[PDB]
RNA sequence: AUAGGUUUGGUCCUAGCCUUUCUAUUAGCUCUUAGUAAGAUUACACAUGCAAGCAUCCCCGUUCCAGUGAGUUCACCCUCUAAA
């Protein structure tokens, strides 16, 4: 047995299951919710499992979390120039938020296909360097000079020894 | 209209290929770990079938086959100062990124004061030496050596044989060639197409056979099994074509 | 495992160290296990297989011999699943020891 | 034996193994325990084989080359293409490398069999007639002769700066003749 | 965060000296009519210089 | 503690073990070290070919470029391999060792016709 | 702009024992490298109220200054979005008690 | 040593040059040593032994073989 | 080796710098030849530098990335 | 860590020391062919060979490499900018 009744949240591959990922310019996602209240069950859960998943996308963004404000919270954003971005959370399921949350703050996905693609350009292996960045220290290594001479022996070919 | 990198021409060539699930996506001796035991349904079941037809039909998009061809010894910058002094061809290129191979510019130099372009196989040689891939060994393979050849064509398993002739050479090689057309001359001696539905296979088989009037043993073996569509189309393509 | 006749299995003797308390828990374990074609039976769908070694060309091991549901088991956020975090730990490597699987009496 | 294959062919493999591998079924005597990271060096000394022989030196005759295809699928596994080393089974380091070259010698002839997933090739284009290996129109000054800057080839200056260096230059007595040739015997 | 004070008021003071005591073209490189040399460096000459 | 980042100076050190030359290109200013406080650290450079005598040179100047448009100045190695690289014409120091072997060589061709 | 490095931050007011100013502390989520789980951290911060528009307890915004003249006081709190304890529904939201619509909305 | 195994030893206190000061245990059928030895002493730790933590070596410049009749 | 400050010892510091050995007419080529290449090299620098304005051109005034900006604030909208 | 040894007349949970082996530095012993990385461990102290030249004197490397672990969240960012 685990110590807790949703061990979701500790078992690794919850971590690599993110997706949602905010701007670069977000600053605050100040969220409030209710929990003794049976009627918002979508949006509870909502808070309570998928959170970590876009904390851990980007931990560069602050958290707010209430436990019991009115029977009709908000979702209070902000953007660059510190906007007030206003919604209602009750009568909301789960997925329904998640989609608009990661369409106001979120950003689209062709977005961070693209950030992937650049990346993927920025990775240049060809260059070398002495182990750290790259592979294949110098030519002498990878098929080319002698691998490693401090190591291997030569023959007659060098001189000193004749 | 010869249209070698044709579309429809080339789908109907890689249907007269036999899919075969089993044998396309045989289970290679890979690292094989303990899969998942999902549980699918008959739609999921019948979309990855879908799913593993059309990633064996995009496996028999590869490969081109036109001819051999000649090293030639470029002459662009001749300079009248070395003649037979500086050698060890000197090399000064920028590897930038997305370029192909074959678009590079690997200025090989000469003993003399000449500028070649890197000779055909020693350009191959260079490349494989620069960025390798799936296999693709530097130096010609060992695999498709004289006696090694007639051993792998007598114990009958064209399997391996094209697998490592696609993954070794290039779609343009003077032994690449070769070999195909040694492997092509020995499948047309008696009848087995069969082996060749697990890897490339089209690059100059029917369209050789085709070419030069060889689809004797081919339809000798479709009148014996079976399949009288396929039939009609081989003799409407022949008809086209011919 | 000779006697039984399986070749291949790891087992990770934690907590206690005993013979018969072994074998009867192996008993056990083995009393309350559902079969190929039982778990086929029970869940109804097909027990697939998706080979790493081949692409996406599922191969079927029991085929239902009854029920046949068209929709497949849905994915769900957050399932329950409890396991051990030593498994994980290891599979990640976590901490350090060059005994786990290394060179033992294997085979 | 002298042209061995043998035997392989012949009933002692059946009475001695038949089915099961010929490295895991060995016990080390050693500081017991577990087998440990490093074996056996030398299988044989000087003329005899001190202590309990090698794994595979204790067959006689039988050899490792490609010609002996059982004992690589025995030391290989049956699904995967993970060549179990010396230190993991136990055996001289004379016999490691025999192994070891043996299954160089079958992969370099094709002997271990395995698919290989392709994918894509190297370039987009297929065609040895590309501009960028094929040639390139030359320039007036080259096909007149001396290439670009006609500066490269031998010029005999004048001798106001011959003379001025002269002036210089004065210990270092370094007389020359005239142009020199181009060719090279 | 405490400055090393010692360290940085010994270098204020080397260059202090140094700026200070700056010497004009005449002190130290006082050319030499026979010798061919100059005092405080104590460095020789090129051998073009061996009369110019 | 601080930088200067204005004209560069790219100094070599030819640090290795024997039977084992290997160049390695550092780019600093005049008053600095070579592991010490720079401006853009490079990777190394190939002096002697790989097999079958086929110099591969990995043309790095994207930045180098920019620094010298910014302010980069260039030492001997930098100027012979920049000169007999391609971008800049052959350098005069090759070509004039080139005319220098030219002359060994008649200087060969004499002593074998006086000697023997 | 913000020479600091925290531009926009929300935080609660708690320490306003001075003159034109109010301590703010932001709660941020801290991962652990082993338990995998987000555990509330706070930290103290330094706003600037030019002119003191509530006493204590009240959830604001904040905005950088450019440059900190003083020490190492660097927000200023120039709006309060909100005010603890009457807490403003998105639309329609009158100034209620907690758990209980005392001011009847919709009037 | 002890009751069961009532032998001879021979436990005499070694001063360390590092500084400190402890009582070792030199084995070997008859202790050839005495007093005035600079001897290496290695971290040998004997079973049923105590007070023993080092012992003394017979060869950092001392002998080479073990002793054989 | 020495560090400007240093004992220096005695064994060096007695010889006269003697320069190295110059042909008239080769190094009056080596000399014409630098010239020639110093020149080319500063026409080289220009050119470095007006390929360094065209890149940043290139970069900065590239429209596409502003008709991108503009698409993701019409979007945002 | 997949074995456990070591209590009690014996067993279970339960917890202390330890190998079985990879090893980096080494005591003795024995002590082939050919070639390489190291021969300051101690922020102990130092003979002899010395190690900074030079371009037409201007002048730079000398704040370079070369060694040590005294100290030891300077060894990386955001808002950006100092000579050059
Ligand atoms: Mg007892
Ligand atoms: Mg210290
Ligand atoms: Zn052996
Ligand atoms: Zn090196």
């Amino acid at each position: 047995p685990m110590k807790g009744r949703f061990p979701i949240r500790r078992t690794l591959q919850y971590l690599s299951q993110g997706n949602v990922v905010f701007k670069d310019s977000v600053k605050v996602m100040t969220v409030n919710y209710n929990t003794h209240g049976e009627l918002g069950e979508g949006a509870r859960k909502f808070v309570f499992f998928n959170i970590p998943q876009i904390q851990y996308k980007n931990p560069w963004v602050q958290i707010m979390m209430f436990k019991n404000m009115t029977p009709s919270p908000f979702l209070r954003f902000y953007l660059d120039s510190g906007e007030q971005v206003l919604v209602d959370v009750e009568t909301k399921s789960n997925k329904e938020i998640m989609e608009h949350i990661r369409k106001i703050l979120g950003k689209n996905e062709e977005t961070l296909r693209e950030e992937e693609e650049e990346k993927k350009q920025l990775s240049h292996p060809a260059n070398f360097g002495p182990r750290k960045y790259c592979l294949r220290e110098c030519i002498c290594e990878v098929e080319g000079q002698v691998p490693c001479p401090s190591l291997v022996p030569l023959p007659k070919e060098m001189r000193g020894k004749y | 209209k010869p249209t070698f990198m044709d579309e429809e021409v080339q789908s109907i060539l890689t249907k007269m290929t036999g899919l075969n699930l089993q044998k396309t996506f045989k289970p290679a001796i890979q690292e094989l770990k303990p899969p998942t035991y999902k549980l699918m349904t008959q739609a999921q079941l019948e979309e990855a079938t879908r799913q593993a037809v059309e990633a064996a039909k995009v496996r028999l998009k590869m490969p081109p086959v036109l001819e051999e061809r000649v090293p030639i010894n470029d002459v662009l910058a001749e300079d009248k100062i070395l003649e037979g002094t500086e050698t060890t061809k000197y090399v000064f290129t920028d590897i930038s990124y997305s370029i192909p191979h074959r678009e590079r510019f690997i200025v090989v130099r000469e003993p003399s004061g000449t500028l070649r372009k890197a000779s055909w196989e020693e350009r191959d040689r260079m490349i494989q030496v620069y960025f390798p891939k799936e296999g693709r060994k530097i130096l010609t393979p060992i695999i498709f050596k004289e006696e090694n050849l007639r051993t792998m064509y007598s114990q009958d398993r064209h399997v391996d044989v094209l697998n490592l002739c696609f993954a070794q050479f290039e779609p343009d090689s003077t032994e690449y060639i070769k070999v195909h057309h040694k492997t092509y001359e020995d499948i047309d001696k008696r009848g087995k197409y069969d082996l060749l539905r697990s890897t490339r296979y089209f690059g100059g088989m029917v369209w050789y056979f085709v070419n030069n009037k060889k689809i004797d043993g081919l339809l000798i073996d479709q009148i014996q099994r079976d399949l009288i569509d396929d039939a009609t189309n081989l003799v409407q393509l022949y008809h086209v074509l011919h | 495992c000779r006697l039984i006749g399986i070749k291949d299995m790891y087992a990770k003797v934690s907590g206690s160290i005993n013979m018969l308390s072994l074998t009867q828990g192996l008993f056990r374990g083995l009393s309350r296990q559902e079969t190929h074609q039982q778990l086929a039976d029970k869940k109804g769908l097909h027990v697939v297989e998706i080979r790493e070694e081949c692409g996406p060309l599922p191969i079927v091991v029991a085929s239902p011999r009854g029920p046949l549901r068209k929709d497949p088991e849905p994915e769900d956020e957050v399932p329950d699943v409890k396991l051990d975090w030593e498994d994980v730990k290891t599979a990640q490597g976590m901490k350090r020891s060059v005994w786990s699987n290394l060179k033992r009496a294997a085979t | 034996k002298d042209e061995p294959w043998k035997y392989l062919e012949s009933e002692e493999y059946q009475e001695r193994y038949g089915s099961r591998p010929v490295w895991a079924d060995y016990r080390r005597n050693h500081k017991g325990g577990v087998p440990p990271q490093r074996t056996r060096k030398t299988c044989i000394r000087r003329n005899k084989v001190v202590g309990n022989p090698c794994p595979i030196c204790r067959d006689h005759k039988l050899h490792v080359d490609f010609r002996n295809v059982k004992l690589l699928e025995q030391f290989v596994c049956a699904h995967t293409g993970i060549i179990f080393y010396a230190p993991y089974t136990g055996v001289c380091v004379k016999q490691h490398k025999r192994l070891t070259q043996a299954i160089q010698k079958a992969r370099d002839h094709g002997l271990l069999i395995y698919h290989i997933p392709q994918v894509e090739p190297r370039d987009l284009d297929f065609s040895t007639s590309h501009g960028a290996v094929s040639a390139t129109p030359p320039a007036p000054t080259l096909v007149s002769g001396d290439p670009w800057y006609p500066w490269y080839n031998w010029k005999q200056p004048p001798e106001r700066e011959l003379s001025r260096l002269r002036r210089l230059y004065q210990g270092h007595l370094q007389e020359e003749s005239g142009p020199p040739p181009e060719s090279m015997p | 965060v405490r400055p090393r004070l010692i360290a940085e008021l010994a270098r204020r003071v080397r260059a202090l000296r140094e700026q200070l005591n700056r010497p004009r073209d005449s002190q130290l490189y006082a050319v030499d009519y026979e010798t061919l040399t100059r005092p405080f460096s104590g460095r020789r000459l090129p051998v073009r210089a061996w009369a110019d | 503690k601080a930088y200067r980042g204005g004209h560069l100076t790219i100094r070599l050190a030819l640090g290795g073990c024997t039977n084992r030359p290997f160049y390695r290109i550092v780019a600093a200013h005049n008053k600095c070290p070579r592991d010490g406080r720079f401006v853009e650290q490079l990777g190394s450079y190939d002096p002697l070919p790989n097999s079958h005598g086929e110099k591969l040179v990995a043309l790095n100047l994207d930045r180098i470029r920019h620094w010298i448009g910014c302010g980069a100045h260039l030492s001997k190695p930098m100027e012979k391999l920049l000169g007999l690289a391609g971008f800049f014409p052959l350098h005069p120091m090759m070509i004039t060792n080139a005319e220098r072997l030219r002359r060994k060589r008649a200087r060969e061709v004499l002593l074998a016709s006086q000697k023997t | 702009r913000s020479s600091v490095h925290a531009r926009w931050i929300v935080g609660k007011v708690i320490g306003t024992k001075m003159q034109k100013t109010a301590k703010v502390r932001v709660t941020r989520l801290v991962l652990d490298p082993y338990l995998l789980k987000y555990f509330n951290k706070r930290k103290t911060y330094f706003a600037h109220d030019a002119l003191q528009q509530c006493t204590v307890g009240d959830i604001v915004l904040l905005r950088a200054l450019p440059v900190p003249r003083a020490k190492h006081v660097k927000h200023e709190l120039a709006e309060i979005v909100f005010k603890v304890g009457k807490v403003i529904d998105p639309v329609t939201g009158k100034p209620c008690a907690g758990t209980t619509y005392l001011e009847s909305p919709l009037s | 040593p002890k009751k069961p195994n009532s032998a001879n030893r021979k436990c005499c206190r070694v001063r360390l040059s590092t500084g400190r000061e402890a009582v070792c245990f030199i084995p070997g059928e008859g202790h050839t040593l005495q007093e005035h030895q600079i001897v290496l002493v290695e971290g040998g730790r004997t079973q049923d032994l105590p007070g023993v933590k080092l012992t003394v070596v017979r060869g950092k410049y001392d002998c080479g073989h073990v002793q054989k009749k | 080796r020495k560090t400007r400050h240093d004992p220096l010892a005695k064994s060096k510091i007695e010889r006269v710098n003697m320069p190295p050995a110059v042909d008239p007419a080769e190094f009056f080529v080596l000399m014409e030849r630098y010239q020639h290449y110093r020149q080319t090299v500063r026409a080289l620098r220009m050119e470095f530098v007006s390929e360094v304005q065209r890149k940043v051109h290139e970069a900065r005034a590239g429209v596409l990335a502003e008709r991108k900006a503009l698409k993701d604030a019409a979007e945002h909208r």
